[PDB]
């Protein structure tokens, strides 16, 4: 998400979150820098909400787990259409979370001589105006130049213009290889009505002639029996010729299927919490011990 | 010689206002100021012929098996004498009977009607051959058709077409023995006496009536005197209605109940037609039929039933129509004292409920609804073998969407017939009645009673896609809704309807009903506001239909619909919630590309907000106004490019512009004008409108000098050229392949030197608070103020080279007026104290004349009045060159 | 009066052109301003920076799916085209036959030759046409594949999800557990 | 003979209504004659009008639809000439005498214009020139408020009486010319 | 070439009434121009006696019968020999009904065994261009208002299966109660009959009920009366199963000349009678009649 891959760096600086620049995808980030971010960013939205919890991660897991399901609490004070808690919190897909992170950052002679009178009294004005102006100017400079010196070095509007630029001009190519594509199919509409015409046409004589002459000759039968079984292979390979183009279609669907799953990347977080569950269960045998002994 | 340096007057503009203004009268408190102040109620038988021929089709396989005498005749011995020559006349009626037949099984319904229509030709012939006797022996051919009612369901349809035909046949014969009671002098009047009716007329009259009253079998006798009844007019005015009460007690004779009932229903039409009294006495056939239905219990119904099997459910549609007509012969102005004692005797009688559906169907609204308390008691005694009930409330919800009695009673009524009929399982019979019903549901009851209906009917679809089948249906009903319902906010409250819609599958029906939905609200909706929750269903409905969209849908519909849409989109209005409204513009875009015009008109609401934003804040501009600002000139700007239409984006780039202007975003500005330039090379030669091709050099052009209007306006870097780019994009410009014709784009060169001597100014003309003038940023002085004058007089040379080419092109009224018009350019400001600039005007005047094209008639109005303006101070060089001037001349 | 016109114009003409000249200090100013605003203009508000983004995301998606309708259609054009091709070499095969059968009746040799030759002719077309079908069956099995894979799958993601359901527990489970040990323990 | 004349309004983009007292100054069927710049962006605004009065004499702008409302347009009516635009159809906004040059062109005595947004009235010699700048106030951050305005004018002879218009609220206010054939 | 000749009778009908005078005209009609030695026409009435063949005996009775008793013949000419114009002529005659003849000037009456007839008889004695035309006109006399006046005679009958007289079938014949009813058994020769009839018991359905008339004629002969009797008329008045306990009313506008007052004399007898005939679905049989007697005023 290349822009978004950019508002990895752009969040990051609005939250004053570190931004190793080595950090270029959600892939980069752990659960936990994210949830530092979190507590960042809702101690400044709602302190009261945000500033409840420490940014410094908890090594305890049931800490984890606490302070997470908190987290879920926060996002139950907002109407998040999306299913809630540390599970989601550890291993998401990360357009879901990049979705939710949004979602947060949603929420920061005579005459001559009168002329010479009117002349001047105007130049008076304009002399007026123009010293009133100098002030103007030199105090806004003043201002201006406090303000260069604050200027934060990022990045120019023109930059992600470029980009827009570059995207736009793409997706119009997109929409104009379309056009003559329509027009394309149109025209082969075209031809094949055509066809069907003729093709009606021709087996209409070639049926007529072939049973005409088969009258003259068992031979010519068997001539008109080699048409009937070659018609056939035509009308059988044509039906297979829709399957074909049809069932690639559903490949294809199958292909979105499996970029599907590869967006929820569940297999590698199921891993995950599988040993998770296993040093979870360490763990709780560990309470378990003594829960006895006590 | 080198271009002669041209030299600009300068203006006070207030002083030019002084000297041109109107100093117009301001006017007074309450002065004057133009503002300052049978009866056709009586549906005919087409109608009800047309719908029934639509309808009573049967399943039995028709046939046509009958003896005819078309070609043949007797001829043999018979023992005859003048008596039996007077039989033998009839014997001529007989013999088609006598003759041999033909034979038709399994006929079809048109076979049948093409058959029926060759005897149909055959009498048409017999009359117009006077074969009247022949003409006659066809109508007992009719009669007997009428006899045969073995396919019994078609039947109503037989007896349609013989009546029919026998109708004509009852005219042309009426017709007939008027022209023989007619000398030819003139026609006799309608009101004629039966002794007006000449002796032979009568007599000829009288041998067909004998012949008729000599008819043997009932059914032509009977039928055909109903028709020669209209004779009586030749014969007795008093003998037709002598007539009416005789064939009453004559109708006794048929115990056939289709054929009697139906005769009673042909005697009902002919009798309303003719006089009121005869409604009387159909009044007293009326009382003949009380017995008649006591027969339609017995034993002929029974036993015919028996003898084929057919059921009653199936035998019960076929009598209705007669029913029918004769209610309205009757009820037609019947008074509902009359109608209720009638209602007496058919609820003495027993199993009436086919006859209640037809009273509830014929008899007066205000009469059946205050009765319609009665009615659930009575139709609670109705059997649905005796009529279904189910369709008892159909027709009478007709008949409450036209009336209803007390609102008390109509509530206890809506609690009977609902709650019944919400016990009937069969969705389609239910929606069927239901669907009626709703109307009238709707002119009473309110969002609960609806909600139930809802539910009920919701219920009732689960074989859906019979529900989808009923979509019609539905379709009305909502219609209905609609209509009725006059608040989009209880729509919501019911929300049940949104559920409703979710049943649809259907993409175009739920369209339909989407634009009923929203021209009413254009009805009843004439504020713009929010209502959050019912905004989303709204989107969600507008996401369905933008998302409906194919690429492929009908261009002007798909424009339409668009454009209803973009109309609702003006109702969008939060009032002060200028960042969320934002958002929800983001959105819109966001989803909804689909059409370039919403796209537009989007744009507009943003322009119209950003626009009245910073008019509202007045210089009180927060750090909030800026953002603002310049996300509204971002979000405009992306919009731009996915834009089609490219002239329209290229006013786009000056709507850019002039809001960049109202506020910073100069950079954006030049964006938006490398990309105008560079839509310079995307101009097509010729552009299609209307299916249709239009030059596009006008209407860029045309735009171009508006947008020169700004042009000098913007002030720009020197890190750039300061408009470098201006020259870059006249460079453009003149490089792009314009006609030889596209002397305009001169045309544009002179409007630029009309910039090009605001650019003159010390003082530029009208300015924006906080963009003031150019004027000051260069500095005007000769050397920087030459880069400007030799870029025109480069121009100039440009000029000199096309125009004398004009005169080799024989454009010479084109070159003429081109010329002339730029003097009259010149004109505002060219100094001819610079003598170079006077003998150019002087080369101009005169080159022009010389050929004789120029329309000198105009110039010397021109130049009279040039001499008028000459007497001004800079004009007294001009005094002294139009003085000078000599002028050649077409005059 | 002449002198104090004079002088009066004079006054005038030489404020006039060093208020010219002030026009030019101020003009620099202006100038000197303006970059500054650029500079200012050119980092623009985070604000806005997250419409921009909103404005990709979009993009992504309607992009994404122009591409996938791009392909779809592309090659279901090439579809129709290909099965037109076929049309093609259709009738021109039968008009050529019935052509060359409204001569083919010259000679019992010839009657032989011909049969042969459709014989052979309807052999090779069969051949293609089964080469296509077997093409269409391992089409079928790329299916069968691809479809058992994406059922696998979607079970392992709802095993998964399973399994988040059971890792909760044993969370629910610790917590407890914890609970118990200050209760019992503390 | 009662003619109209009113600006530009771009109804449905700019300014959707008629001020409520304009909507109450409304006379239908009395206008012999109902003339407008254009630039109002919705011709069912037009129909409205024919509905009003149905001798309408038009020209377009910007995004008027019919774009085959006229390029340039006269009418000449007792001793007087009646030329209409739409600015943006001619040379620019204030140079006073290429808009006198436009005269020429047609062969006319006067024009109304509308494109300015300002209201207008301007000769220095003869024939003379005028613009109703925006009756709906148009936007435009020129003019700090556009005090919507219109003139309407009868008809007589060499003379013409002019009612002129102005919006302040429950405050309308109004001038009146004459043209003197002068 | 020939010609035609055309015999008018003023009154349209041709009908003449009991001291009357009789008028008439004698048309000439041709292609060419027409010249006669004369034109003679004759008026003649008749009655004709027709004594039944096999009841007198074949040949017996048509000795007895009495071929048209010349009621009366006056004979008169009416053009001398003349010369006319082709497309019309017309000259006038009249005949006396007064006895040059038998009988005292009954009503022309189109009976079978009775016959009573009124006829003229022409001749036009062409020019030798063409042979002499005869021509014959029939017309009717109609009897004077009688003397004894009409009143009209109601009679009444009741019909079920033991009702009936000498019916063989009397058994075969199913359940049913009936009454029937004529509201004058009096009636004009000219006009019409009315009737009522009660269906008002049936074990079985009816196909036809049949309304029937039976006109009755007489001649004489010096040792006997032969006395027969011809049907015609019919209207069936049932289409579909009669409701039970419902009367259906008798019509008949009386038979315009093959019926007469009721006609006795010493030559020969002419007597009316209604009959009854009901074709049950089952169709048994049953048949009623009764003899009318009719009058002209």
């Amino acid at each position: 998400m290349e822009e978004a891959d950019r508002i990895l760096i752009h969040s990051l600086r609005q939250a004053g979150t570190a931004v190793p620049p080595d950090v270029q995808t959600l892939r980069a980030f752990t659960t936990e820098l994210v949830v530092e971010a979190v507590v960042r960013c809702l101690r400044v939205i709602n302190p009261a909400v945000g500033s409840g919890l420490s940014p410094l991660l908890p090594l305890a897991m049931s800490a984890r787990f606490r302070l997470a399901m908190s987290l879920a609490q926060a996002c139950m004070d907002l109407g998040y259409p999306l299913e809630l808690g540390y599970q989601n919190f550890l291993y998401p897909s990360e357009p879901d979370l990049r979705d939710l992170l949004l979602f947060l950052a949603e929420r920061l002679r005579e005459l001559e001589s009168s002329r010479r009178l009117a002349e001047i009294q105007e130049l008076h004005q304009s002399v007026r105006a123009a010293a009133e102006e100098a002030r103007r100017k030199e105090e806004v400079y003043k201002q201006l130049m406090s303000e260069l010196e604050t200027l934060p070095r990022d990045v120019s509007r023109l930059a992600y213009t470029q980009r827009i630029l570059e995207i736009v001009g793409n997706i119009r190519k997109q929409k104009e290889e379309i056009t003559k594509i329509l027009s394309d199919t149109k025209e082969l509409q075209k031809e094949i009505n055509s066809l069907s015409g003729k093709l009606d046409r021709t087996f209409a004589v070639t049926d007529e002639l072939v049973f005409k002459d088969a009258k003259k000759d068992d031979a010519v039968r068997k001539a008109y029996k080699y048409l009937a079984a070659l018609h056939e292979n035509c009308s059988q390979l044509i039906q297979t010729i829709e399957d074909t183009g049809t069932i690639m279609r559903e490949v294809r669907d199958l292909e979105e299927q499996i970029e599907t799953e590869l967006g929820k990347k569940t297999l590698s977080n199921l891993e995950k919490i599988r040993e998770d569950y296993r040093a979870l269960r360490q763990e709780n045998a560990g309470l378990l011990g003594r829960v006895r002994e006590a | 010689m080198a271009v002669f340096p041209w030299h600009s007057r300068n203006r006070n503009y207030k002083a030019e206002f002084a000297s041109c203004r109107l100093e117009a009268v301001p006017l007074e408190f309450g002065d004057y100021h133009p503002l300052k102040p049978v009866g056709s109620d009586f549906e005919p038988w087409t109608n009800k012929r047309g719908e029934i021929l639509a309808r009573y089709t049967t399943t039995e396989k028709l046939s046509i098996n009958l003896f005819m005498g078309s070609e043949k005749g007797k001829a043999g011995t018979a023992t005859l004498a003048m008596s039996e020559k007077v039989r033998t006349r009839l014997e001529e009626l007989d013999d088609f009977e006598e003759g041999s037949q033909k034979e038709l099984l399994n006929l079809t319904q048109q076979d049948y009607v093409n058959r029926i229509e060759e005897l149909n030709q055959s009498l048409k012939d017999a009359w117009a051959s006077d074969q009247k006797v022949k003409a006659l022996k066809i109508v007992i051919q009719c009669s007997k058709l009428l006899s045969d009612t073995s396919v019994i369901q078609f039947y109503p349809s037989k007896f349609v077409l013989i009546t029919d035909i026998l109708d004509t046949f009852g005219k042309l014969v009426y017709e007939r023995i008027f022209s023989m009671c007619v000398d030819s002098r003139s026609v006799l009047p309608d009101h004629f006496s039966p002794e007006n009716a000449n002796d032979t007329a009568k007599e000829t009259c009288l041998n067909w009536f004998f012949k008729i009253a000599s008819i043997r079998e009932l059914i032509p006798r009977f039928y055909v005197e109903a028709s020669i009844l209209k004779c009586n007019k030749f014969l007795s005015k008093t003998g037709i209605s002598e007539c009416l009460p005789r064939l009453t007690c004559m109708i006794r004779g048929i115990g056939d109940p289709l054929v009697s009932v139906y005769a009673r229903a042909y005697l009902c039409r002919v009798g309303m037609e003719v006089a009121p009294h005869l409604k009387e006495t159909l009044n007293k056939n009326f009382f003949d039929f009380l017995l008649t239905f006591k027969q339609i219990h017995g034993d002929t119904v029974q036993n015919q039933l028996v003898v084929q099997g057919v059921e009653l459910p199936s035998y019960l549609p076929l009598y209705p129509p007669a029913m029918d007509w004769i209610f309205q012969c009757i009820s037609y102005h019947a008074p509902e004292a009359l109608l209720t004692e009638m209602m007496e005797r058919c609820k003495k009688l027993g199993n009436n409920a086919l006859l209640l559906n037809s009273v509830m169907s014929a008899f007066r609204a205000e009469f059946i609804a205050t009765r319609s308390m009665d009615f659930i008691g009575m139709i609670k005694e109705c059997d649905e073998s005796g009529f279904p009930k189910h369709l008892l409330f159909r027709s009478l919800g007709l008949n409450l969407a036209l009336a209803d009695p007390p609102e008390s009673d109509r509530l206890q009524i809506l609690n009977e017939a609902w709650k019944v009929i919400t016990k009937l399982k069969n969705p389609q019979d239910y929606i069927n009645c239901a669907e009626v019903w709703v109307e009238y549901t709707c002119k009473h009851f309110t969002k609960r009673e609806v909600n139930t209906v809802l539910a009920d009917v919701i219920k009732h679809m689960t074989p859906d896609r019979a529900f989808e089948d009923s979509y019609p249906q539905l379709q009305l009903i909502i219609k209905k809704v609609i209509a009725h319902f006059h608040d989009f906010s209880v729509l919501f409250s019911v929300e049940k309807f949104l559920p409703f819609l979710d049943m649809f599958q259907k993409e175009s029906v739920r369209v339909e009903v989407c634009k009923c939905i929203m021209d009413a609200f254009i009805k009843h909706q004439q504020e713009p506001t929010k209502d959050p929750v019912i905004l989303n269903a709204l989107l969600h409905v507008c996401k369905t239909m933008h998302d409906s969209v194919n690429a492929l849908t009908l261009e002007d519909e798909k424009r339409m619909l668009s454009y209803l849409i973009n109309g609702f989109i003006k109702m969008v209005s939060f009032g002060r919630d200028f960042e969320q409204q934002l958002s929800f513009y983001v959105e819109s875009r966001s989803m909804f590309c689909n059409l370039e015009p919403v796209l537009v008109q989007l744009i507009h609401s943003v322009n119209r907000l950003a626009m009245e934003t910073r008019k509202v804040m007045k210089g009180n501009h927060s750090r909030k106004t800026a953002a603002f600002v310049r996300a509204c000139v971002a979000y405009c700007f992306i919009t731009i490019p996915s834009l089609a239409g490219i002239f329209t984006r290229l006013n786009l780039y000056l709507h850019s512009g002039q809001v960049a202007l109202a506020n910073q975003c100069l950079s954006q500005a030049d964006a938006f004008f490398k990309a105008a330039i560079s839509l310079v090379p995307e101009v097509p030669k010729m552009i299609n409108i209307d299916g249709k091709m239009r030059p596009s050099e006008s209407f860029l052009l045309e735009f171009l000098c508006n947008f020169f209007s700004t042009l000098l306006i913007v002030p720009d870097h020197p890190e750039h050229g300061v408009l470098f780019l201006v020259r870059e994009l006249l460079n453009v410009i003149q490089d792009y392949t314009w006609e030889d014709n596209s002397d305009e784009k001169i045309r544009i060169y002179t409007c630029v030197l009309h910039l090009l001597s605001a650019m003159s100014q010390e003082t530029y003309l009208y300015h924006i608070d906080k963009v003031d003038s150019n004027d000051s940023l260069y500095g005007g002085d000769s050397k920087f103020l030459a880069e400007n004058n030799k870029l025109c007089e480069t121009v100039m040379a440009q000029i000199l080279e096309h125009l004398k080419t004009l005169a080799k092109d024989e454009a010479l009224k084109r070159q003429s007026s081109l010329g002339l018009s730029f003097f009259n350019s010149i004109l505002a400001h060219g100094d001819l104290r610079n003598n170079k600039l006077n003998q150019l005007s002087v080369n101009l005047w005169h080159l022009a004349q010389r050929h004789g094209c120029a329309d000198t008639r105009t110039m010397v109005k021109t130049l009279e009045y040039i001499k008028k303006q000459s007497k001004q101070p800079d004009m007294t060089h001009l005094t002294e060159l139009a003085l000078r001037l000599p002028l050649q001349t077409r005059t | 009066a002449m002198t104090h016109d004079e002088d009066l114009d004079r006054r005038y003409n030489m404020e006039k052109e060093k208020l010219y000249k002030i026009r030019l200090l101020q003009a620099r100013r202006n100038r000197e301003i303006a970059i500054l605003h650029r500079k200012i203009d050119e980092v623009p508000s985070r604000a806005e920076l997250i419409q921009y983004q909103k404005r990709f995301i979009e993009l992504y998606r309607q992009i994404s799916a122009v591409h996938k309708e791009t392909k779809q259609f592309f090659t279901l054009y090439n579809t129709l085209d290909d099965k037109k091709v076929y049309l093609e070499k259709e009738i021109s095969l039968l008009n050529s036959i019935h052509e060359n059968f409204s001569q083919a009746m010259a000679s019992p040799a010839a009657r032989d030759q011909f049969l042969r030759q459709m014989e052979q002719i309807v052999e090779g077309i069969k051949q293609s046409r089964m080469k296509m079908e077997k093409k269409k069956q391992e089409n079928k099995m790329r299916r069968d594949q691809l479809n058992d894979q994406y059922l696998e799958l979607l079970e392992k993601q709802r095993l998964y999800f399973k399994t988040v359901k059971e890792f909760k527990e044993e969370g629910r489970k610790n917590e407890m557990l914890l609970s118990k040990v200050k209760a019992k323990a503390s | 003979m009662l003619v109209l004349v009113l600006g530009d309004l771009h109804i449905p983009h700019r300014c959707n209504s008629l001020p409520a007292k304009f909507k109450k100054l409304l006379v239908p069927g009395k206008i012999q004659h109902i003339l407008c710049t254009g630039n109002l962006c919705t011709k069912e605004s037009y129909d409205y009008l024919k509905t009003l009065a149905g001798d309408v004499h038009i020209v377009r702008g910007d995004f008027d639809e019919n774009l085959n409302y006229p390029e340039q347009k006269v009418v000449t009516v007792g001793q007087f000439k009646i030329g209409l635009i739409h600015g943006h159809q001619v040379i620019p906004w204030g140079d006073m005498a290429s808009l006198a040059l436009l005269q020429r062109q047609f062969d006319v005595d006067i024009l109304i214009s509308g494109h300015t947004h300002k209201f207008e009235a301007f000769e220095h010699e003869n024939k003379f020139y005028i613009n109703p700048g925006s009756a709906t106030g148009a936007y435009n951050a020129l003019e700090t408020n556009i005090i919507p305005s219109f003139v309407l004018m009868d008809i007589q002879a060499s003379t013409v009486v002019t009612y002129v218009y102005q919006l302040i609220g429950d405050d309308v206010k109004v001038e009146r010319i004459e043209y003197k054939k002068p | 070439m020939g010609t035609a000749l055309d015999i008018k009778i003023k009154r349209a009908n041709k009908v003449y009434h009991a001291g009357e005078v009789l008028s008439g005209v004698v048309v000439i009609s041709s292609k060419d121009s027409v010249q006669h030695q004369g034109v003679s026409l004759t008026m003649e009435g008749t009655v004709n006696l027709q004594l039944s063949a096999k009841s007198v005996g074949v040949f017996e009775a048509f000795y007895n019968s009495v071929k048209p008793i010349q009621i009366i013949n006056s004979t008169i000419e009416m053009v001398k020999p003349g010369k006319f114009p082709s497309g019309k002529t017309e000259i006038p005659f009249e005949f006396p009904l007064h006895l040059k003849g038998n009988k005292v000037l009954y009503e022309t009456y189109h009976g079978v065994f009775v016959n009573i007839q009124y006829t003229l008889r022409c001749d036009m004695k062409r020019s030798l261009l063409a042979k002499d035309l005869t021509k014959t006109c029939e017309f009717i006399v109609h009897s004077a208002p009688q003397k004894g006046k009409f009143t009209p005679s109601p009679v009444d009958f009741t019909i079920t299966p033991e009702t009936l007289q000498n019916v063989k079938e009397r058994a075969l014949l199913p359940k049913f109660l009936l009454r029937g009813h004529l509201n004058s058994t009096n009636c004009v020769i000219t006009q019409p009959l009315t009737g009522e009839l009660v269906v008002e018991s049936s074990e079985a359905a009816i196909r036809s009920v049949e309304l029937q008339l039976v006109r009755v004629e007489t001649c004489g002969c010096a040792e006997g009366y032969a006395r027969d009797a011809t049907e015609i008329q019919n209207i069936q008045i049932a289409d579909g199963d009669v409701c039970r306990g419902l009367s259906v009313p008798i019509y008949m506008v009386f038979p315009r000349l093959f019926t007469c007052p009721t006609l006795e004399t010493t030559n020969f007898k002419v007597e009316f009678e209604v009959n009854i005939v009901v074709l049950l679905h089952p169709d048994h049989l049953i048949t009623e009649n009764f003899p009318l007697k009719l009058c002209r005023i």
